[PDB]
């Protein structure tokens, strides 16, 4: 009985640059902010679904 | 007359073998600065240099 069980795996990350967004005083996109303003108070499941 | 005989035998063989072999390699690279191409043509983890 012989048994050989190799397994040789390699998992390389060469980072570019790193990217941090900000957390105040953020400007949405247009569109993200027509659909919350499109979205009624009232608990709508096919509304935020949608969104 | 009487005549009486007898015979007896016996053979036994018994082989055992055992081998086992090992072996592992590993390989750490930390590097800072200069992420363009160059580095990456270092960041080759076979050759060494």
């Amino acid at each position: 009985n012989e048994k050989k069980f190799i397994f040789t795996r390699i998992f390389t990350k060469v980072q570019t640059a790193h990217f941090k967004m900000r957390k105040d005083d953020i400007m949405l996109d247009e569109g993200m902010l027509q659909s919350l303003m499109e979205l009624p108070d009232q608990y709508n499941y096919g509304m935020y679904a949608k969104f | 007359g009487v005549s009486v005989g007898k015979c007896r035998g016996i053979l036994n063989e018994i082989k055992d073998r055992n081998k086992r072999d090992t072996m592992v390699e590993d390989l750490v690279v930390l590097v800072r600065g200069g992420a363009s191409e160059h580095i990456t043509t270092l960041a080759y983890q076979e050759l060494p240099t």
